[PDB]
């Protein structure tokens, strides 16, 4: 719980050609890219982007508490 | 400087993560000193017997408050990981600190030669007093990287066998260079480990075992490996090696002063807090600790059952999540359609996996028979502890387009439902201790075009007032606009839940909460 | 078993081990590979793991090793057997006893052997240089 921000990424691979190949148009005009997260293998894949070894560290709240 | 979540073990308590060790009395009156993953600074603690030693007769409970953590970590670092053997030469950083003193005590017993790094001359003199075995050539400066040259000189350039490093950045690199062939490096700090700083692998050409020691793992897992350290600490206690540290005793009423004194960093030894004074008796077999005045905050038992009418709605799910955090383990959530969205399914599955006995229902509280059925289900789970009423049906419009049917529809979930719940709760809910119904600022201030909503809310307030008059629990909370789930800017869910925590404790009957635009 | 094999010339053993181990990892790792593959192996350690390094290339070149792995109780070992020939004979007797006990208990089996005559030492060196030998 709480807001977590990226701190380190072990490796990111991007391949625009395969990315264009992967995209498939929805019934609406919008284009969508399927995504899969494998928390065991620490890999996130969507289209032509492949993120591995993402590390997120807890961030203290700004506690602006503008609402009193 | 440290996020609470960094502590191992999914606590989620959001509070009470400020303690690690204590020395008090067992449930039988036995003098015990213990070790707890968290929630140490408290008048009581719930600890398994595998983390509880017995205070010997010489020791006083004040002294015993220092041994557990420091000697456990020292033993686990040296004996169980570094496999220290007699005659070696080991370097222990920050000798004055508790772990340094424990490690020095352990090493000298075996016969090692010890290099220690202190911060000032007073600490050097104190350590000279404590351990006469240490010569003038067994000290260095801990605030700079000059200990490297000192150790490399007095060791003949061969280095040291063990390094109980606790420093960070450049100083850590200096410690690595002090290692000897077949050396063993024990890292008990958590800064360079966290930041993922590089470590040149060339050091491993020399046989080196670079350890990473985190005692906090045992508290939540690896129960099998723990008994080794417990046996080692008990052996040290009975043999005389484990000696209590120096203490600076503060009282419970001045805990902030103790925290500031630690923050100044001028403490030599250990800082302790006296929650309750020790009696002269060996075994008092007392009943309770002395009562104190503490800010009030809501909690719930485990055998009680709790009912949320319209719990599958926006505010209902967040209130249910909040209640679970306070010990609720049998819930009833009422909706006319049951689960029909993804978010509801996710939340209910998560709570069931956590162990809670959630149970959705379709017992429309509007009808008295439905209310009786709902209370019966809650009882089947267990005695009804509390009842919350978050149902609402909205048929807005100026009075011109209003009809009696709209009024009936809007008031059935709220006016009639509250009445039926009150009657049934009086009839067959003797252990109930919460009765909360949610109203809107429209009831008080009046928001144009919500007349039926106002009438429904206004009725719910009168029932709550009457209940509280007859000695029964009752509370109508008047909310404004809830944001995440008039001239009143919306409100974050966290702030709403904090205010609700405040409200449930007040002696009053109807309370309100909103945020003013500009 | 058939599920216990992977590929040694690629960084894919990381995924195989993590998947078949349930995402936990492997308690003890004996590594003799290069830089990228050494990093791949390190990411396979589980909590309270142990890393036994027998290679030399990364050690000799002083490649950087992230110290974040030690947040877990991972222990990193640099294993060189040559230290015994120069000193620590009293420690070497322990390994000697281990090997003798293994031999007498049948655990120690000889490897498959390829024989070259003394006059053909050059051919033996060439054959091992190729890298097709097993045993
Ligand atoms: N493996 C694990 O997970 C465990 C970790 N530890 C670590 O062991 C170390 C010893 O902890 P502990 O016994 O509480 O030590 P203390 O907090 O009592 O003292 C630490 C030492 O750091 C130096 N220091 C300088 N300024 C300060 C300051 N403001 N506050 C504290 N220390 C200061 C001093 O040594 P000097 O005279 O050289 O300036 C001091 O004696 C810590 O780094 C702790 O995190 C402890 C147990 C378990
Ligand atoms: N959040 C806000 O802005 C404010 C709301 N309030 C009150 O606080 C509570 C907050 O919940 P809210 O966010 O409005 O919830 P919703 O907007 O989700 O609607 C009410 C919830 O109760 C259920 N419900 C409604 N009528 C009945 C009924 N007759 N029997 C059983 N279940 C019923 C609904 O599910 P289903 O439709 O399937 O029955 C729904 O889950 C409500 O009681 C509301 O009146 C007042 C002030 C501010």
């Amino acid at each position: 719980h709480g807001l977590y921000l990226p701190t380190r990424v072990t490796a990111i691979h991007i391949d625009p050609a395969t990315h264009r190949q992967k995209l498939y148009t929805l019934q609406d005009k919008a284009q969508v890219a399927d995504v899969v997260v494998s928390r065991w293998l620490r890999v996130t894949v969507a289209g032509g982007v492949h993120i591995s070894g993402l590390h997120t560290e807890s961030a203290p709240r700004r506690q602006q508490e503008q609402q009193v | 400087k440290l996020s609470p979540d960094a502590i191992p073990g999914k606590w989620t308590s959001q509070d009470s993560l400020l303690g690690m060790e204590f020395s008090g009395r067992d449930a039988s009156g036995k003098r015990v000193m213990g070790l707890v993953p968290a929630k140490g600074l408290a008048t009581s603690v719930l600890l398994s017997p595998d983390f509880l030693w017995d205070v010997p007769s010489n020791w006083t409970l004040e002294e015993a408050a220092s041994v557990p953590v420091v000697y456990s970590t020292a033993y686990y670092a040296l004996v169980v990981r570094g496999r220290v053997r007699p005659g070696e030469t080991l370097l222990i950083h920050s000798g004055s600190g508790g772990v340094g003193q424990a490690a020095i005590a352990i090493a000298l017993s075996l016969g090692c030669r010890v290099f220690t790094t202190v911060g000032s001359a007073e600490k050097r003199a104190y350590l000279q007093a404590r351990f006469p075995q240490l010569d003038s050539t067994s000290f260095a400066n801990s605030r700079d990287t000059s200990f490297e040259q000192h150790v490399l000189w007095h060791t003949g350039g061969k280095g040291v066998d063990l390094v109980l490093n606790s420093l960070a950045e450049e100083k850590l690199q200096a410690s690595v260079r002090c290692l000897a062939t077949h050396g063993r490096f024990l890292e008990i700090g958590k800064f360079d480990l966290s930041q993922n700083h590089p470590l040149g692998m060339a050091i491993f050409l020399k046989n080196v075992t670079f350890h990473g020691v985190l005692l906090d793992a045992f508290f939540n897992e690896s129960s099998a490996d723990w008994r080794e350290v417990w046996a080692l600490v008990q052996a040290g206690i009975r043999d005389g090696v484990v000696r209590p540290l120096k203490c600076t005793v503060f009282h419970g009423a001045q805990v902030e002063d103790a925290f500031r004194y630690m923050a100044q960093g001028k403490h030599i030894g250990k800082v302790v807090v006296q929650v309750l004074a020790e009696e002269p008796e060996a075994v008092l077999k007392g009943a309770k600790p002395k009562l104190m005045s503490a800010i009030s905050k809501t909690f719930c038992p485990a055998h009680k059952s709790y009912i949320i009418a319209g719990g599958l709605g926006g505010f209902g799910l967040e209130l249910a999540q909040w209640l679970i955090q306070r010990g609720v383990q049998k819930l009833v959530l009422t909706s006319r359609s049951g689960i029909r969205t993804g978010y509801q399914a996710k939340q209910v599955r998560r709570w069931r996996r956590q162990g809670v006995q959630v149970q959705v229902s379709t017992s429309n509280i509007s009808s008295l028979e439905g209310a009786r059925g709902l209370i019966a289900e809650a009882a089947q789970l267990g005695p009804v502890g509390g009842v919350f009423n978050l149902a609402v049906v909205l048929r807005d419009g100026l009075l011109e387009n209003q009809t009696p049917e709209f009024f009936q529809d809007v008031c059935k979930p709220k006016y009639s439902g509250t009445l039926n719940l009150d009657r049934v709760t009086r009839e067959a809910c003797p252990e109930l201790d919460y009765f909360v119904v949610f109203s809107s600022v429209s009831c008080g201030r009046g928001n144009a075009g919500q007349s039926n909503y106002g009438f429904a809310n206004s009725a719910m307030e009168r029932i709550c007032e009457k209940r509280r008059h007859e000695g029964l629990p009752g509370l109508a909370v008047q909310w404004g606009a809830i944001g995440d789930v008039s001239g009143t800017l919306p409100q974050r869910m966290a702030s709403c839940l904090e205010v609700l925590d405040l409200f449930l404790n007040q002696p009053h009957m109807v309370l309100s909460s909103f945020v003013l635009a500009e």
